[PDB]
């Protein structure tokens, strides 16, 4: 939930306002009179933590939900990929207000360039399902979008733009001191860990870092140690952990590969 | 639905639709006396977020014959042989109601150009909607249907599509100039609340042609830096402050220092 | 429904199918006191905008026998075994009601090469490729229905059936000369007002690189565009506004200028 | 998702580029950092060096190297196409500008000539 | 699709494969020896594997005494380390004949890779 | 099986599609105009980025010199330009001290053309995708004006341009353009052509250049004068941008 | 049934019925058994259990027969999904099988997954066709969102076995599960008669013994050499309609028949 | 197939093709014509008229002469024109310093295809894509005659010829009107035949054409706009209705 993710002390404002105050409170955006938002975008490199916050909106959010991850979408059989778009667009309206989510779109959402295939000319008008729906004849006021996307500079500009996409979010890098002195004190004090307690001495360090990676560190640390027919408690000498969570120098082609 | 007070930003298109639209339909007589041919569908291209499906949906507020609609991709299906079934059980819907306007938003995804090595059902279902256009039995539904289809870039297409005898004009959606860029901030604002004291084409002057639909952006958007505060009421700098801000981004990749030339 | 009349331009094209199909039904004992038989089978390439399904709907006006009405894409169906049936069925009917004509039009959509695929739906039209080929020449005589077929490309397409016991002669279209553009402005233009501007020959010319199907859109474009002046006859600049338009994105030299 | 065009490096592509020059400076990122800032009075250069077995002399190699007395050099890329550029760099500076003009180069007339030692690698496939 | 049957071809990504192939290739023998320094010395010893009993163990070796107080301990096939040695017991005249003294170890690496650069 | 993959090879279309796809190349780079007049010949440039921490201030780029009367300009790749000026300021010399006397104009192109070509055919080679623009003055013509394409063939033009959207700049240069300027109405015109057709709004003084000839030597031969920024910078506040 | 055995939970081979090892076997001993054993201490701690395995190394290793024989002390459901029989050249279905399994897992309590050949899945991508390249991703990717999404179970532990391993580098998947990665052994000289003695029993043959067979061994280090070399010593006395074993069938057999298991 | 991607290897038919797709691009040029009288040889250009930023102190020009008693004329290309023309004045000039002797025409003829020989066969090499032909006289006698070489490497004697857009229409006008059952004798006759037969391609445009003729004991002469402009009358005058 919210109060289960650590540094998101921006990002957690933008979508719990984009997405539950309108249902919520909507007459006073038009008590000015104006058409609220209808999608968003999430971009932001892997581990950052953005597949997890809509998770938490989850499980706080008193409407539907959809799942649905981009590969799903394809088939064999042309022609039933679209149908199957709009039956979920049709499935949202009824158990209206409602909203969607996607966990990437870059196997889809991409630059539509000229093809000369099937396969990629297949591709292109699933994503024109999306666009004749998004915005064409028939639309409603109960829908709303949460895309996703481990990076997002190539999907066409097509669908970014306002009616698609209001409001679109960055994320953190993995190289910002602030947050990650606030993901383990967080993720630790989720449990017992030791009195004799070198984390003051981890975060300094000038390493990039995730938000996957610290559950890796933080797990396998609470695996050595546990593994040592021991009940609770974490010993200080977790220095192999760390160490543990190099993984550039286990890539041989980040070794002897470009020389 | 959405009427023609909306779609400003321009007249000169608008103008040349019912040029082919609402005169055959209410006088032909002119047409018949003068009689000469008879213009069938057109075709609208434009960049994306500039009004093309916007002037296509406010039409059929201001048409009164029938409008039918196929959005993107529900005519390729996965058997063989009835994509094309469902065309031709389309336009012998329309003849009942002999005026009769079509609509069908996007043809990239359907009419691009044709190959051999990929392409099958879709390539044949073109190849048949082509013929009904302009065949025999084509003559007799060339009477009195229309034909709306608003594409992107064009170039991608075959030419026997945007060919003539078919598709008689071919409109050009550019993004606007300042003042048609300008007015529709009033028809994204009208609404809005007694704002206080305030010009709107000193920041349209600002915004050199990017699109019309991000205009549609900023103003919903500068309503809501208002609304956080419980500030029911709109500033001035909080419009030049967003306008420069949702086009920074879009101005941000577009740079690189590549430079193999000059 | 149309008729002749209506064309001026297609002569060294038309002479054929009056050759095919007006002609024998009129006086046959020319081609047996030869000793001759004419062609069962004709064809008409592409280069679009040239007048190729208008000659067909034109004899259908003047034939005295029976005309038919086919697409390529009417052929194909979806039980995977019912599409070529289909095909016999239209053939002996026709001989049923002998002396008869077909017309398949846009017939790249089955005509291809025997692309050998593995996809399972793609088949079934190949089979229906195949059986007409085995009906039209294949085993056994079918006595006098000949055949109008159409396209657009050619050039890597329609493999084998293209051949004699098939087809005999290709007509073959093009955007037209200069020569033919003058007769064939007269035709629509035949009904307006002309004021007293008409200056043709230089309002049509070469580098003119437009179709035989676009002028009718510039002859409808004008008057209109002078009725919105409220005045319903025509003049000449009237066209060239016109004339400015249409031909605007049809081709670039820019490539050109090279060959000096 | 190129093709047919980064095969080689002298057929331009319809969009109008050469094949994979820009493809060589793709690892030119994936090298370690660099920079160098020009003052009033004087120039700097550094990298660091992420020495892959500790065990290693890092003292014996150099990132920078010299090109006279009063030139400088570093890279940011591959290394064993910088080792061979300098030799390759400063065997130049003696037979093209010193023993007709008598004393050392310039900057530009000795980085001109580290062109001509490139642009005669991007001339054929 | 080509990428890795040409050497002077890089991928989009930057890594070309075909020299990656050929640090790839040196462990054919499953041989590994090792070096170690001293106060005023080295040494380098070898793993040896003569399994068929027909081999005249003494001329097996991976080692090339190439000149005084030079050596070199080898991996890889055989018959490249040869091709490799040769060059320089060449050398090791000319730079005494050129520029007068015996080539130290550092410049003999530094040269006899460049050669290997060229390829 | 399309024909591209090398130069050598004609089309069954009867064209040469490698040649247009460097001809092409020339429409990434930078915008370059010249005008020919009454006193003297000028021409413009527009660098194609003009950012902060590279100095684009004494370091000409698109505006090289091959002798003190003529002077060109510069499009397309950059190591496939230097080489051809430093094979023309090879050849006028090599004209001079044989003849004793200064180049003709035509000849250099004529023979700085020509080698284009012959990276055209004969060989598996790229062609020099450049597009100059030559400017000077010779005796048995007067002033002078040419401009190149890396096919190989010139023209000897009277005010043209080349680079990102000539096509529309040409445009306005058709029609606004008098044969009697003398030359400050050919700048106006020049550095408003640039001011409509380029990507962003800022025409800082370190995005152009410009350059002259004149003949205002009294009796002597010809002078040149390439413009400081504190030149061209006081001239476009002197214009009215 | 339709796609895999599924072992019944109880069908007992002898996972110490076998001559491999101790160190391995006991650590993956920790993962999986511990807390289904004893989930007094993960709670204790609220770590949850852990996510997976890889066995690289190359056959003869038994890197199969112990991950069935385990799951069967266990009783979870052992199956099979090898990636070089997963693939199939549409655009689509090499994911839905993917779907299907994690799905079907789920409609049994537990189960367990044996993937083979993974590399399949993790490949170099040296070819860079973006119409097939650009879809092995797409299942691929599909997979690492299928496997860790909302299963917050104890039960559906997962396997991969991965000759060749960092063949793959388009993606390590480093982070987060594999919380070991067995430092796979070949059959040492010792291991040989700890491997005869297990295969040689069943038997009445004189003994048929011998310090003769790891020299022959040697080299032969394969789990199916000495299956096969009893099977075909086994066919020696026969040979002659023999009673019993002599042991230089095995110095016949593993010396004569090893030669293809060191050629090709 | 791929048959036609290379110079060395023949289809199953037995034609190479790299060659006559040269006759391709050569038909996307411009018109060349030339007749010989009794005494007097004439030689035609369909020349454009492309803009007005061209400098009319030089137009442009097809032709080009070689020696006092040979000229020259193309269509195709003309960057792969231009070097021939370069290997045939050259070669002329050493037939006398060699020989004391001016070249025979049929000598000269044959060198410019006796290169066009050697760039087809030897691969490694594109053909020159441009066709020519040769008019002039021989030294010491009135003997008129006109060659035509195409990239081929052949050599014909033709009395009339063309080249280029609607050359079709032409080579059969010519049949209809020219003849050897009356030759013509003199300039304003053959001016007169040839004038004329540019008609199928000028379009009525007087600003898109040039002209030359041929003297004897070594001389030549070119002419006006205006003196084209009266014959551009007397043609027409014909054409009352
Ligand atoms: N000039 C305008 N007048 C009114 N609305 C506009 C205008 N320009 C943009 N819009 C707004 O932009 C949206 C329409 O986008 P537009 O129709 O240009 O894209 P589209 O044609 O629907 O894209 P596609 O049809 O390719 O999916 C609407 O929300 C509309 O209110
Ligand atoms: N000589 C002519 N007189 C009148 N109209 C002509 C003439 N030639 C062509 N056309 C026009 O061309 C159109 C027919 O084009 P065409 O015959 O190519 O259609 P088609 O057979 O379906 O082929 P396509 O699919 O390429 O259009 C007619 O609508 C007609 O107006
Ligand atoms: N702030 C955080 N606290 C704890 N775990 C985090 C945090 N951010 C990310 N994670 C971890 O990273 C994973 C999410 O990866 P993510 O970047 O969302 O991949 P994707 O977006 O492709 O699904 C989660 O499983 C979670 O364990
Ligand atoms: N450690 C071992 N001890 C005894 N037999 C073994 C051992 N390892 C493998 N085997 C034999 O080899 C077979 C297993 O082959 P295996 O190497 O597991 O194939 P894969 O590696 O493809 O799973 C078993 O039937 C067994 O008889």
């Amino acid at each position: 939930t919210y109060a289960d993710v650590g540094g998101l002390d921006m990002q957690k404002q933008e979508i719990r306002e984009a997405v539950e105050l309108p249902l919520v409170q909507a007459d006073l955006y038009e008590q000015i009179g104006i058409d609220p938002p209808r999608g968003v975008l999430l971009y932001g490199p892997p581990g950052t933590g953005k597949t997890m916050l809509v998770k938490a909106v989850a499980n706080s959010t008193k409407a539907a939900f959809i799942r649905v991850n981009g590969s799903e979408f394809v088939h064999k059989y042309l022609g039933e990929g679209p149908r199957m778009v709009r039956d979920v667009f049709r499935l949202a309206r009824e158990n209206a207000p409602s909203i969607i989510f996607i966990d990437e779109v870059d196997s889809i959402a991409t630059k539509r360039f000229d093809a000369q295939t099937g396969s990629d000319r297949e591709v292109q008008r699933i994503l024109i399902e999306l666009l004749t729906q998004m915005d064409g004849f028939d639309q409603s006021t109960n829908v709303k979008v949460i895309m996703a996307t481990n990076r997002a500079d190539t999907l066409d500009p097509a669908l970014l733009r306002p009616g698609r996409l209001d409001r679109k979010i960055e994320f953190p890098s993995l190289r910002d001191r602030r947050e990650r002195r606030l993901i383990f004190g967080t993720i630790a004090s989720k449990m017992s860990l030791a009195p004799e307690a070198d984390l003051d001495s981890l975060i300094i360090r000038n390493d990039s870092l995730s938000g996957a990676v610290i559950a890796a560190i933080m797990q396998e640390a609470g695996l050595r140690a546990v593994r040592k027919n021991r009940y609770v408690i974490l010993q200080s000498d977790l220095e192999e952990a760390y160490a543990t969570q190099v993984k550039t120098d286990n890539t041989v082609d980040k070794f002897d590969f470009y020389k | 639905d959405s009427t023609y007070d909306m779609v400003g930003g321009l007249t000169k298109q608008i103008k040349e639709i019912k040029e082919v639209i609402e005169l055959p339909v209410k006088h032909p007589e002119l047409f018949e006396s003068l009689g000469i041919a008879q213009p069938k569908g057109v075709i609208l291209y434009g960049p994306p977020g500039t009004g093309k499906t916007l002037l296509a949906r406010a039409v059929a507020h201001h048409t009164d014959c029938k409008f039918i609609r196929v959005s993107g991709a529900e005519l390729v299906q996965k058997y063989i042989g009835e994509g094309s079934r469902m065309v031709r059980e389309l336009f012998v819907m329309a003849r009942e109601h002999a005026p009769s306007i079509i609509f069908m938003d996007e043809i990239d995804s359907i009419g691009s150009t044709r190959v051999e090595g990929s392409g099958g059902g879709d390539s044949e279902v073109q190849r048949t909607m082509l013929e009904l256009l302009n065949q025999l039995d084509g003559f007799e539904t060339s009477k009195n249907i229309k034909i709306i289809m608003a594409t992107n870039r064009l170039d991608i297409l075959d030419p026997a599509l945007l060919r003539p005898g078919r598709i008689d004009r071919k409109i050009e959606f550019p993004p606007p100039s300042v003042a048609a860029r300008a007015e529709i901030l009033r028809i994204h604002s009208r609404k809005m609340n007694l704002t206080r004291g305030i010009n709107l084409r000193k920041v349209a002057e600002k915004m050199n042609g990017c699109s019309g639909a991000d205009v549609k952006g900023v103003c919903t958007e500068a309503g809501m830096y208002a609304l956080r505060e419980r500030r029911i009421h709109v500033t001035q700098e909080d419009f030049e402050l967003a306008v420069g801000k949702v086009m920074n981004k879009n101005q941000e990749t577009a740079i690189s220092v590549a430079k193999l030339f000059k | 429904t149309e008729s002749y009349s209506d064309i001026g331009g297609l002569e060294s094209q038309i002479q054929e199918i009056k050759e095919s199909v007006e002609l024998p039904l009129t006086h046959p004992e020319l081609y047996e006191e030869m000793g001759i038989k004419p062609p069962k089978g004709v064809i008409l390439y592409g280069a679009p905008g040239t007048g190729k399904t208008l000659l067909a709907k034109a004899v259908a006006n003047q034939t005295s026998a029976t005309f038919l009405r086919i697409v390529g894409s009417e052929l194909i169906q979806k039980y995977l075994g019912d599409g070529p049936r289909l095909c016999r069925q239209i053939f002996k009917v026709a001989g049923e009601n002998a002396p008869s004509i077909v017309f398949i039009d846009e017939i790249d959509a089955i005509g291809t090469k025997r692309y050998d695929s593995n996809s399972g739906g793609e088949r079934e039209i190949q089979r229906t490729m195949l059986e007409l080929l085995n009906q039209l020449d294949g085993f056994d005589d079918r006595g006098d229905v000949k055949v109008i077929m159409a396209t657009n490309k050619i050039e890597t397409l329609d493999p084998a059936l293209i051949r004699p016991g098939r087809i005999d002669r290709k007509i073959l279209f093009e955007n037209p000369d200069l020569s033919t553009k003058k007769k064939i402005l007269g035709i629509h233009t035949s009904k307006m007002n002309l004021s007293e501007d008409v200056n043709l020959e230089t309002l049509v010319t070469t580098k003119d690189d437009l179709s035989g199907a676009d002028i009718q859109a510039m002859c409808t474009e004008a008057g209109l565009l002078a009725l919105r002046e409220r005045r319903m006859q025509v003049t000449a600049e009237d066209f060239k506004q016109a004339k400015e338009r249409v031909m605007k994105n049809k081709v670039e030299e820019n490539l050109e200028g090279l060959y000096l | 998702m190129t093709d047919r065009y980064s095969f080689s490096l002298t057929t331009f592509s319809p969009s109008g580029k050469l094949g994979q020059i820009d493809y060589a400076l793709t690892a030119v990122k994936q090298g370690v950092t660099s920079l160098g800032i020009k003052a009033t009075n004087g120039v700097v250069i550094a990298t660091e060096k992420k020495s892959s077995s500790p065990l290693a002399m890092s003292e014996t190699l150099s990132k920078v190297s010299l090109l006279t007395p009063d030139i400088g050099a570093v890279y940011s890329g591959m290394g064993p196409d910088y080792r061979v550029l300098v030799d390759k760099s400063r065997k130049v500076a003696h037979t093209s500008y010193k023993r007709i003009y008598g004393e050392y180069p310039p900057t530009k007339l000795l980085v001109s000539e580290v062109a001509k030692i490139m642009q005669e690698a991007t001339q054929s496939g | 699709a080509g990428y890795d049957r040409h050497i002077t071809i890089f991928s989009p990504e930057g890594r070309l494969y075909q020299v990656e192939y050929a640090f790839k290739a040196t462990n054919q023998t499953n041989i590994n020896s090792l070096a170690v320094r001293g106060k005023d010395c080295t040494v380098v010893i070898s793993q040896k594997k003569v399994p068929d009993k027909l081999l005249d163990p003494t001329t097996v070796s991976y080692i090339f005494c190439i000149s005084r107080t030079i050596g070199m301990v080898v991996n890889g096939p055989i018959p490249d380390a040869r091709n490799a040695a040769l060059r320089a017991k060449a050398e090791a005249a000319e730079f005494r004949y050129k520029y007068g003294y015996d080539m130290p170890c550092d410049v003999l690496a530094k040269r006899m890779a460049n050669l290997s650069q060229i390829y | 099986r399309r024909y591209d993959s090398r130069t050598t090879i004609f089309s069954p279309e009867g064209r040469l599609y490698q040649v247009e796809y460097a001809l092409e190349s020339i429409s990434h780079a930078g915008t370059a105009i010249g005008i020919m007049a009454s006193d003297g010949i000028v021409l413009a440039a527009e660098r194609k980025v003009t950012s902060t921490l590279l100095e684009q201030d004494t370091s000409t780029e698109k505006l090289y010199k091959l002798n003190d009367k003529i002077a060109v300009a510069v499009a397309g790749l950059t190591a496939d330009a230097e080489i051809l000026i430093n094979t023309a300021r090879i050849h006028a010399q090599n004209y001079l001290k044989t003849y004793n006397e200064d180049i003709p104009v035509e000849i250099l192109v004529r023979r700085l053309s020509d080698i284009k070509q012959g990276y055209t055919q004969h060989g598996g080679l790229r062609p020099f995708g450049v597009s100059f623009i030559y400017a000077g003055y010779d005796d048995r013509y007067g002033y002078q004006l040419y401009t190149s394409n890396p096919s190989g063939n010139y023209t000897g033009w009277k005010a043209i341009s080349v680079g990102a959207n000539t096509s529309a700049a040409q445009t306005l240069l058709q029609m606004d353009y008098k044969d009697d300027m003398k030359v400050d109405d050919a700048i106006e015109l020049a550095l408003k052509t640039l001011s409509k057709t380029t990507d962003s709004s800022a025409l800082t003084y370190d995005r152009l250049e410009f350059a002259t000839i004149r003949k205002g030597a009294n009796d002597g031969e010809v002078y040149q004068k390439i413009f400081k920024p504190q030149e061209i910078k006081d001239i476009l506040v002197k214009t009215g941008i | 049934l339709v796609y895999n055995m599924t072992s019944f939970e109880q069908g007992e081979i002898t996972f110490d019925g076998i001559g491999g090892l101790t160190e391995q076997i006991r650590e993956l001993r920790e993962v999986i058994e511990l807390p289904l054993k004893n989930p007094e201490i993960f709670q204790r701690v609220g770590i949850k259990p852990p996510k997976g395995v890889l066995l690289y190394g190359p056959p003869g290793t038994g890197k199969t027969l112990l991950a069935k024989a385990v799951a069967a002390t266990i009783g979870a459901n052992f199956i099979f999904s090898p990636a070089s029989g997963i693939v199939d050249k549409y655009i689509g279905e090499s994911a839905r099988i993917i779907r299907e399994m994690f799905a079907y897992a789920k409609e049994h309590e537990p189960c367990i997954i044996f993937m083979d050949e993974v590399d399949a899945i993790g490949g170099r991508r040296f070819s860079e066709g973006t119409s097939a390249d650009r879809e092995i991703q797409r299942t691929l990717m599909e997979l690492l969102t299928q496997m860790d999404g909302f299963d917050n179970l104890g039960q559906t532990k997962i396997i991969m076995a991965t000759n060749r391993p960092d063949t793959l580098d388009p993606a390590l998947l480093r982070p987060g599960r594999l919380d070991r990665k067995v430092e796979i052994p070949l059959p040492n000289e010792a291991g040989r008669l700890e491997i005869f003695k297990i295969h040689t029993a069943k038997v009445k043959k004189t003994g048929e013994f011998d310090f003769e067979a790891a020299v022959k061994m040697s080299d032969g280090f394969n789990g199916a050499d000495i299956r096969n070399c009893a099977t075909e010593a086994g066919f020696f006395a026969i040979r002659d309609d023999r009673d019993h074993i002599n042991p230089d069938d095995l110095m016949k057999a593993v010396r004569k028949v090893a030669e293809v298991k060191k050629l090709e | 197939s791929g048959y036609d991607r290379a110079l060395s290897i023949f289809s199953p038919d037995g034609h190479i093709f790299q060659v006559e797709y040269a006759l391709e691009a050569v038909k996307r040029g411009t018109c060349a014509v030339g007749v010989k009288g009794k005494n007097c040889v004439v030689l035609g250009c369909e020349r454009r008229s492309t803009l007005k930023l061209q400098d009319t102190r030089i137009t442009p020009s097809k032709v080009s002469k070689i020696d006092s008693h040979v000229v020259l004329s193309f269509s195709g290309l003309n960057a792969d024109s231009r070097i021939l023309i370069e290997k045939a004045r050259v070669e002329a000039q050493s037939h006398r310093l060699t020989l004391e002797d001016p070249v025979t025409v049929e000598y000269l003829t044959r060198y410019v295809a006796g290169v066009q020989q050697r760039y087809t066969q030897s691969g490694g090499v594109r053909p020159f894509g441009v066709s020519t032909l040769i008019a002039g006289f021989d030294p010491r006698d009135d003997e008129p005659k006109l060659y035509q070489t195409e990239p081929s490497g052949i050599y014909s004697s033709w009395s009339a010829q063309t080249i280029g857009r609607n050359s079709k229409t032409v080579r059969e006008f010519l049949e209809k009107n020219y003849d050897r059952k009356e030759p013509p004798a003199t300039v304003e006759e053959c001016v007169k035949l040839t004038v004329r037969s540019l008609l199928e391609v000028v379009q009525t445009g007087a600003k898109n054409i040039e002209i030359t003729v041929v003297k004897p004991d070594s001389d030549i002469v070119a002419l006006s706009s205006e003196e084209i402009n009266q014959y551009v009358t007397q043609i027409e005058q014909e054409k009352q209705e």
